[PDB]
């Protein structure tokens, strides 16, 4: 009655539900504000390597898409949460997308541009430029989905513990 | 010399076990696929073999004047594969029967936001009516017991959360629900699925009408003979 | 060539249907048998449509249970050699035999002769109303897409059919 | 004021309205009566390639479709219109089509098996087979595709007139 | 190891299925000779295997004085491969049965030309009696379907005038017919016998007189054990 | 499945009701007039021998049998439709 | 020393021709792309350029009780890509204009075998609407006519059927038409749209709702400066 | 191996076409002249082969 063992290289997907990360809702047209806000999980790190699939599902309140004229950025952040201008991922808007399909077929897929990765403290966070008009941003009725676990299509993301060379090097930035 | 066939359900054996969880929120064991001595191991191998995941709960409403809409049902409701309109979907988000007069009911339309949702019949007042909708959030995974009963471990331990088995056309090759790791069974041993969530699962609704299980667990794997 | 590309069903003078009661899975629901001169052959990566029905033209339950398994010549299992065990429900009758990325596929080769017999063996749970392949039908591999596979079938030719009889 | 002269060989495709071509209203039951019937054009020649689609929108008299569970058939015949047996390209039916979309995505085109070639006279027949409880064949609202001449996918069909020992070889079956 | 063996209206197996042709003019299968587990091939020998055929109709009439004469026939009556008479004839070019009295009928007299013929008695005013007189024109021929039910080939593709089957007599060598063509069976494949003609046939007319079967198709073949 | 394969040479009958081959009913006396005429079928070549019989049943409108004086004649002609004499 | 540019119902000069065909069933000539002085010369390149044909023709119709439904219109309707109901198409198979209320109509429905319709809002009796539709049945191919008027050559002589342009959705890259054949023009020639087909159809009604310009011939083509 | 005829307004065959034009100015078919089974061929040379016709309104 054995498992068998794994790497340390955990390929999972990222969301708002697991505990490390904070969503947050956002009023009408600040870009500034965080949305989304990961942290580090301190001890583990993580890995997006290129061509790394996203799915904002990001509604109103009212359940309604936001305005496609909105464009969301992904950016990497130091250990106290200011950013770096360089490292960033992705940069666009959500008429690009199909939240019906978004997730599901590689034609529709908006994957990253760059690389990534992440210490034990590193932050990553989301920037929603809007214009006035829109209905703001509900977290609780909206989320996203970064990644896929379970596909033969699509990226993973990898995590891990500290084990030595693989640490030694990764900390090369 | 191996071969692919399907747990499930029911499955080759009359001993697998399904239960429900409790409203504290703090996991239990759904499902236990214990090994039989019909075969001599079997296999899981996450990342290739399919699985499936159709879960669905249970709710009870009395009816009176005008009560064709039906509240926040303290659920989650996502449109199966994005679609929101019924009949376009792979299957029903929901379902209902009115027990008076013990019988199927037809769903006009929804509201997912709200969590609501609208009926094309006005019951009556004194009507009971239950409902079948899918479950929402939760989270899953797997778990290993000897033939003792007591616990070796989970399988890679990252919960997958549930509605991901609700987006994705699970019929379809390439979108299929697999999972990471893998594990081998030996005979007196059980699996089981471990959940935990707001809401309780059900099965085995003798009033349901589409079928005499309303909630499924399927998952290809490998055997030796 | 002598190799000819093809698909199979239910209304064939080589293949037999038996209308089922509720959930007495060790009944053959079809049964395929040698056609007595010619010689089949399956490569594994092989559509099926098991279109099955009521008597009032409705769907199973999707919790049914499928096999399709081969026998010996007298009829009986040979437990191994199974190509296919899945649930209906997996299917989508709407288009389960037309779009790929919904084609659902066998997970073995199989090779048929003279004599041999392929079985359908169908476990259904008690509530359900039987199984009647009158309106209900099947249809087995397409010879069509580029995409999927088709069925072999020949006369003995000397060198392969003896090789084939080596099982 | 230049056209471009042309090879011999037009790519097109085939339907029921060019003038060699003969379609007939059909009942449920007889998997004999020759539906549509195409003969030479008397002069060229024609080369249907294997690997070629068809799009046979076949329908009732009131518009509905056909059972799925019919079989289409398509078969080469002689001069008189005796079927040959063999030379057969097609053996499958409606319901693995889908009208909406039969002739547009590649991975629903349905295509023959083997090639074909037909002489100044040869005849090509197609045939129904269905259950009786049909609304029979209604060809003056069905049509047929056969190939297409427009797209980047799919093949054509080769119309040639006479190039001597092209024919001489071809001649040869 | 084979032998000499006729096929035919019933013969072997009573599998064998007997149909009727269209009015309109479209080339329809009459007979179809299917081949069963039993054997294992069957050949048929044009230029050598005999053939029989009796072909016949069914056509009827409504009584009134006077009314001892039947009209033209939609048939081109011929007579019996040399003889005019029906009792000196191998078989009767057509018989009467009135239906009331339900009882055969004597013939008197023909005009074969005009198709047209007189009784022995006149029959009761408002009576019907119907005759099954000989086939006259059409042509027919031979084909194969494979197990698939799908076409396999046409035999010899030229049909044959029907009216020689008549108008020889087919009980005397020479005299017999040799059709042109060969054809080898299958196990589950099936031969049919086709036609084109302008009338109706008939099989198993309750009120026949000389038997079950008003008309008959035979051929005899050679049988593979 | 198989049928045997067949020599060139296909022995058969000719009638009337063959699509190369065309029927007219004459008036009472005009010789002229082809009552009936035959066409290569365009691919085909028919070769007929001497000592090749015929049942030529030629009847009126009432079927009766005609005046037995009459006479019969059959005759190629050219690709456009004159009689050779020849032949 | 080229680009590419396209030619269209205005196209790059206001000299285009635009005229209707006959009602006695005879082809004629539909448009006249007449090459300018700006250019050098002009290219067409089968197989290479795409061609979009937006066809669109006029019925009209008098008011009276229950004529919420519009007859068969003499022209055998398609679906649109296949799709049927209205405003999931690419484009309308149909639009309606009110003239005394002076307004567009919505469509409830349609019924393409009997090429009927069924609107919303029942006119007045007495009233007047307007009926634009697709085009069903034609047969379109292109001519070249010299500075003099005379005609040279017929490009690919094998007609394309009308409706494939409304079987295929015209946008989606690849599905788009490639016709056959080329075509090279000089400064004053002219190439020529040609059509037969039996129903009459237009341009530039003033009382269309959507647009200045009810149908569309646009064509890619290769320029020389 | 050839010999010369006339085709005409009957000619070797009725099988031609014999229809008038329209008013609008532009232009129709006035005769059509088929070819028959009988004949292999037909061959027309300018300059060689006069030509004759007789309009008439």
């Amino acid at each position: 009655g054995n498992i068998g063992n794994l790497s340390a290289e955990k390929q999972i997907s990222v969301y708002d539900g697991q505990p490390f990360v904070d969503e947050q809702d956002v009023p009408a047209d600040d870009p500034n504000t965080p949305a989304l806000t990961i942290e580090g999980p301190d001890g583990y790190v993580i890995a997006v390597d290129a061509g790394t699939p996203i799915a904002p599902e990001f509604r109103d309140s009212n359940g309604n898409k936001l305005d496609p004229s909105t464009r969301v950025i992904v950016q990497k952040c130091d250990r106290q949460g200011n950013p770096l201008g360089d490292g960033i991922v992705f940069n666009d808007t959500l008429g690009r997308f199909d939240y019906e399909q978004m997730r599901t077929d590689p034609d529709f897929m908006r994957k990253t541009a760059k690389s990534l990765m992440i210490d034990e403290r590193e932050i990553v966070k989301v920037f929603v430029d809007i214009p006035a008009g829109a209905n703001g941003y509900d977290a609780d009725k909206s989320r996203l989905t970064l990644g896929d676990d379970t596909s033969d299509f699509g990226k993973a993301v990898e995590i891990v513990d500290h084990d030595e060379l693989s640490d030694a090097e990764t900390r090369a930035v | 010399y191996t071969i692919s066939h399907t747990g499930g359900t029911l499955g080759s054996s009359k001993v697998t076990t399904a239960a429900n969880q409790t409203s504290p929120q703090r996991e239990t064991a759904i499902i236990g696929f214990e090994c039989p001595r019909k075969f001599a191991e079997i296999e899981y191998v996450g990342q290739r073999d399919s699985t499936r995941f159709i879960p669905r709960t249970t709710e009870s409403i009395t009816g009176t004047a005008g009560d064709d809409t039906v509240v926040s049902l303290t659920a989650n409701i996502q449109p199966v594969a994005g679609e929101t309109a019924i009949e376009d979907q792979d299957y029903p988000v929901a379902v209902a029967y009115n027990v008076t007069q013990g019988v199927q009911v037809d769903i006009d339309a929804v509201d997912y936001a709200a969590d609501e949702v609208t009926l094309a019949d006005n019951p009556a007042d004194g009507d009971t009516v239950k409902v079948w909708p899918i479950m929402g959030d939760g989270d899953v995974q797997f778990r290993l017991v000897n033939q003792f009963g007591q616990e070796e471990g989970r399988v890679y331990p990252w919960a997958t959360p549930l509605y991901r088995w609700h987006d994705f056309p699970q019929l379809k090759r390439g979108r299929e629900i697999n999972l990471h790791g893998s594990v081998t069974w030996e005979e007196n041993e059980t699996v089981e699925v471990l959940l935990d969530a707001p809401q309780a699962i059900t099965w085995e609704d003798s009033d349901y009408p589409e079928g005499q299980y309303v909630s499924t667990f399927e998952q290809d794997v490998e055997i030796t003979l």
